[PDB]
């Protein structure tokens, strides 16, 4: 039968996506 | 996230979800329909009279 | 034609002025100041200049468009690997237009000091081609020696060209093996494009690398037909990358415009034009030697002998050099470039030139056997071979026939003995004889490694005389075929699902199927999901469904990982649209 | 994790004030030397990460 998966959590080719950008220092405004 | 619209960061966070079972499968269209209504402010209050809390339904209404 | 700025629209509290940037500028991080009567500099912001193929007076400017969406705009690539009979595409994700890639391209270009010259692309991919060689001398291991069937899956497993260059420059990730050099040209075209150059990698199969402008290759085998010791200094390689630069040569003689391959050397690099490679113009730039002798060069093999003396032997002729391919503009099929490189066999202009080049560099068997094999082997399977002999003799004769199997990486390094056979033949009055013979998974004496090609050599002795007959073949290695269902049109914000397939055709079950899905534009990073053990005789097929956000042309590639085989990965595209108004 | 550490910390440094029968004035203002003691705490460490940005040797030391 044609059947659908389970997730599978692996964090195994994660360092893959860390950027080295320098992200700064902001201000914030918060509106709920 | 690279998105710049409201539609497309509601679509994979919806997804997100999906994936890591927070929710039902069955329960995706409902909370994106109302992840995608209008935002109103403070200016348009005077011009509905007053708003009071709400909830959702599966049935819309 | 020089910087300046005229005001366009002018407002009681408003200004627009435009900008203009002269045709031949010093690219890098740029800063705008300004200067009023009295006050001193006042900075306004910050900008950053780049090539461009868009402009007629520029070096680098390609008159078509679609070859300008192609080599510069696209970020979805395809790499041809495998032997020359078997070419397997692989995708690959050059990320150009990532948020740190000019950064760091920048940044490692900093490190020339000869700021002048920044205003031309010669200098430029020179540089950065030297700078990318020491850096993958610098950071790429050794593959190890212990066998890791467990983890095999976690270290040939690539994820793009960003990865790598974020590990070289700043060795925080996973680093690259022995096993996958090739990467140079990637990371290499990632950075070109990334600073406008237009740059395409190209695949040249059976290149003779290692000696340095010389026509000759030396090969020695075993007397059983294998090859004892390891390695040598010039050997033929199964395949090897090569990253072209489009652009023009203000400094050569008129007629060298156009595609050039960047080689450095083991550092000083450099760029040469292919015309020169084609023609033969040794004289013109120190590396046409060397990439000339790698395109059309002879080997001879040396069949050595338990007493130690090395012995001649009549070889068939392998053909070193053929079948340069890269990707089609506009599609995802694979085009043949080799007439920009070689002229036809068997012609006067080739011989011309052959002899030309030989004259330059002078101032400084009664019977015969041919092989039979298929171009690939499906994986724990098997397949048939033959052998046939045919004399030439008033008299019979008796011969000794003996055949090897034997593991090989992709740039001539042995890996693993796995077969050998040997027996005896008897021919009489110049009859020929044809041998079949089966291959299979089960008789090997252990199993071959993870990325490697088979090599099979046939040796016939004869009794009387001591020449012998050698040939020799390579095939490949074919693992079951994956599909992927999906429609060829998609809308914006809408659910889209897609179907992947998979036959069992091994004679052990799977465990630990593991599958993953990913692709630019369609979903935010990689997926991962599990699956149940699939018997030899029935079928896996899954569903998945995701939502596109992104508008145009985008594909999803899906990888497949067991206990049987590693990293078996496909892709699909797919085109998307606005929604309707 | 890192969120999940940063919200651990931020939980370290608060305090609750039980309802004390105490004038409100009184009570209200009692906190100050308390407060600035947790918030001295919190901002002793600041640490993120080492100056990592690149490992270049540049042929010229």
């Amino acid at each position: 039968q044609m059947e659908e998966p389970a997730a599978h959590d692996t964090e195994a080719t994660a360092t893959d996506y860390h950027t080295t950008s320098h992200p700064g220092t902001h201000k914030v405004y918060v509106e709920l | 996230l690279q998105e710049t619209s409201l539609a497309g960061v509601a679509n994979q966070l919806l997804d997100r979800f999906i994936f890591e079972d927070q929710i039902r499968p069955q329960d995706r269209e409902e909370l994106l329909r109302a992840l995608l209504l209008k935002h109103s402010h403070a200016g348009e209050l005077e011009a509905l009279g007053g708003v009071k809390p709400a909830v959702l339904t599966r049935s819309g209404d | 034609k020089w910087w300046s700025a005229v005001v366009e629209e002018r407002d009681a509290q408003s200004w627009t002025i435009s900008v203009t940037t002269p045709a031949d500028a010093v690219i890098g991080h740029y800063s705008l100041l300004l200067q009023v009567s009295g006050r001193k500099q006042l900075l306004l912001g910050q900008f950053t200049l780049l090539f461009n193929p868009w402009n007629r007076e520029d070096a680098v400017f390609l008159k078509n468009e679609a070859q300008r969406m192609e080599y510069l705009l696209n970020q979805n690539g395809l790499i041809y690997l495998g032997t020359a009979d078997c070419i397997q595409a692989e995708s690959w994700d050059f990320g150009q237009f990532e948020g740190d890639v000019i950064d760091l391209s920048l940044r490692l270009l900093s490190k020339d000091k000869q700021v002048e010259k920044w205003s031309q692309p010669v200098h430029v991919a020179r540089v950065l081609g030297a700078l990318l060689h020491f850096l993958k001398e610098q950071r790429v291991l050794p593959t190890p020696q212990t066998q890791a069937t467990q983890e095999g899956a976690l270290l040939n497993k690539r994820r793009g060209s960003v990865p790598i260059l974020r590990q070289w420059l700043t060795g925080r990730g996973r680093p690259v093996y022995d096993g996958q050099a090739w990467v140079l040209a990637a990371v290499a075209c990632t950075v070109l494009r990334c600073l406008g150059i237009p740059a395409r990698v190209v695949t040249t199969f059976a290149s003779a690398q290692g000696t340095g402008g010389r026509l000759l290759i030396d090969e020695y085998y075993n007397e059983e037909g294998l090859q004892n010791g390891e390695g040598q200094r010039g050997r033929i390689w199964i395949f090897q990358t090569s990253t072209e630069c489009w652009m023009t040569r203000p400094a050569l003689p008129q007629g060298y415009d156009g595609w050039q391959i960047l080689h450095p050397s083991a550092g000083s690099c450099d760029l040469v034009p292919v015309r020169a490679v084609k023609e033969g113009t040794l004289g013109l730039t120190p590396a046409v030697s060397d990439l000339f002798a790698a395109i059309n060069a002879s080997c001879v093999v040396w069949k050595c002998c338990e007493d130690g003396t090395l012995e001649l032997t009549d070889s068939n002729t392998k053909y070193v050099g053929n079948n340069i391919s890269t990707k089609g503009v506009g599609s995802d099929r694979c085009e043949d470039i080799t007439q920009n490189y070689k002229y036809p066999e068997g012609s006067l202009q080739e011989k011309e030139v052959l002899e030309r080049v030989e004259k330059e560099k002078m101032e400084r068997s009664p019977l015969y056997l041919l092989l039979k094999a298929p171009s690939s082997l499906p994986l724990r399977g098997d397949a048939q071979i033959s052998v046939t002999l045919v004399n030439h003799s008033e008299q019979e004769k008796a011969v000794q026939l003996a055949i090897g199997v034997q593991a090989v990486h992709y740039n001539g390094v042995l890996a693993a003995k796995l077969w050998r056979k040997k027996l005896h033949l008897t021919l009489s009055a110049n009859l020929e004889k044809i041998i079949t013979i089966g291959l299979f998974f089960s008789n090997f004496e252990r199993n071959p490694p993870e990325n490697t090609f088979l090599r099979l050599t046939a040796m016939a002795t004869h009794s009387e005389s001591n020449l012998s007959c050698f040939a020799q073949e390579d095939i490949a290695i074919c693992r079951p075929h994956l599909a992927i269902k999906m429609p060829e049109k998609a809308e914006q914000y809408q659910p889209l699902t897609a179907s992947v397939s998979l036959q069992n055709s091994l004679d052990a079950p799977m465990e630990d199927c593991v599958i993953s899905i990913l692709g630019r534009g369609l979903i935010h990073r990689e997926r991962s999901y599990r699956f149940r053990s699939v018997w030899p005789e029935n079928t896996m097929c899954a569903k998945f469904q995701f939502t596109p956000t992104h508008v145009g042309l985008q594909r999803l590639t899906v990888e497949v990982d067991c206990n049987m085989f590693q990293n078996l990965t496909n892709y699909k595209s797919v085109t998307v649209v606005a929604p309707e108004l | 994790g890192e969120l999940l550490h940063s919200l651990e910390g931020f939980l370290d440094c608060s305090l609750v004030l039980p309802p004390t029968d105490a004038p409100s004035e009184q009570a209200l203002l009692s906190l100050v030397p308390v407060q600035r003691e947790l918030l001295r705490r919190r901002y002793q460490s600041s640490p993120a990460k080492p100056d990592s940005s690149f490992y270049k040797g540049l042929d010229l030391n």
